[PDB]
């Protein structure tokens, strides 16, 4: 509730409480357009099963301000 | 109805919390969203409102349900065609390492009724107020 | 004679399209040049043709990393063909066993290795350090660490007791 009452008392900060915003674009949206989304990230880990996924949307790895987005997607 | 709720409404308000009745909610949630897209891909079924200007996200969290809201935080519908239902995204992955995008457009203080506000703003006849911080993209 | 750039390379990597790789190689003996040219690789990230072969994976085997490695035979740069790794300070050093042994693929982990491609390179880039801060994996900065803590035990013995260049177990 403290972090709520601040942002509501403050107008520059409403531009800042974009937490992570990042405007990314994610997948492709029918009539064939970008996303552009506002998103998060996180992180975790995974041992007891081996891990596979189906689908990813950056094939190389890490974040270091530039990526190749997958053929995986569709359109 | 008259009360305003649609479909997606109604499966929430029909929810109860329990671990049975997770299960065919959010299945049953899960099958209208995608057979919306396929009668009719121009429509965007979640933003609706009722008469108290609730979407079927903030209504489970307006509410005290959980289940359902745990699961459209992290929705991720896999197969194609129907992909950008999700909200969820993974990006990479590195063996063990999994990086995914958590989505922020109706919480995080956006628009008139964020899920954020919603559920600290709740004047505690609503349970599990405090069990609703605990999900992923809200609790970091 | 059909022309080739580095986007249209990469493409014909990528989408897995074998009909646009016939022609690849007499281009690559009328201008006069090899597989590792400047041109090839891409600037910002040194990606080459077999790199950009093993991260674009169809259902487990790709079929164009077959053919690249055909051509670079004919253009007899293999050995530094298969040992171009990327120079981005993020990624310093991380080669193309690096990511076979990563994606669980026996195979491709195989067929890499017999082509002078040599075990003992260390990815010393900065997602391989620790980076207590940042995101990343460590597990030791080496291919043998890498086979190791992901728990393959066929490859750990493999990289160990291959002919062609056998790995060193007690490297650091």
């Amino acid at each position: 509730i403290t972090i709520l009452d601040t942002e509501k008392s403050f107008l520059k900060c409403m531009r800042k409480a974009f937490r992570s915003g990042k405007l990314l674009q994610v997948g492709y949206t029918p009539d064939g357009k970008d996303d552009y989304r506002w998103c998060f990230r996180v992180d975790e880990v995974n041992w007891t099963t081996w891990n596979t996924n189906v689908g990813i949307i950056n094939e190389d790895p890490g974040n270091c301000e530039g990526v190749k987005r997958t053929l995986s997607f569709s359109l | 109805d008259s009360v305003g709720n649609t479909v997606l409404h109604a499966l929430v308000e029909v929810a109860d919390n329990t671990a049975d009745n997770t299960k065919f909610v959010t299945s049953m949630y899960n099958e209208i969203l995608i057979l919306g897209a396929k009668l009719h891909p121009t429509l965007k079924l979640e933003e609706l409102i009722n008469k108290k200007g609730l979407t079927p996200l903030a209504l489970a969290a307006s509410s005290g349900k959980i289940g359902v809201l745990a699961y459209i935080l992290q929705r991720e519908i896999q197969e194609p065609e129907c992909r950008h239902l999700s909200r969820k995204f993974t990006e990479w992955a590195y063996g063990p390492v999994h990086s995914s995008l958590y989505d922020l457009s109706c919480i995080d203080t956006c628009e008139k009724n964020s899920v954020l506000e919603v559920i600290a703003y709740s004047s505690s006849e609503t349970p599990n107020r405090h069990d609703m911080l605990l999900v992923e993209p809200l609790n970091r | 004679l059909k022309l080739y750039d580095r986007r249209s390379i990469f493409d014909a990597v990528a989408q897995n399209n074998c009909q646009e790789l016939e022609s690849l190689l007499p281009f690559l003996q009328k201008s006069r040049k090899r597989l590792t040219d400047s041109e090839f690789k891409d600037p910002e990230t040194g990606k080459t043709c077999l790199l950009k072969a093993m991260l674009n994976l169809h259902n487990g085997q790709n079929d164009t990393i077959s053919l690249l490695l055909d051509i670079a035979r004919q253009t007899d740069s293999l050995k530094e063909f298969v040992n171009a790794s990327y120079t981005d300070s993020y990624y310093k050093g991380q080669t193309a066993l690096h990511i076979a042994i990563e994606r669980r693929n026996m195979a491709l982990v195989t067929l890499l290795v017999e082509n002078g491609a040599d075990v003992q390179a260390a990815a010393n880039g900065d997602f391989f350090k620790k980076t207590k801060g940042r995101p990343g994996f460590y597990f030791g900065e080496l291919p043998l660490s890498l086979a190791a803590c992901t728990n393959q035990l066929a490859i750990v013995k493999f990289l160990l007791q291959n002919s062609w260049q056998p790995a060193d177990i007690s490297a650091r």
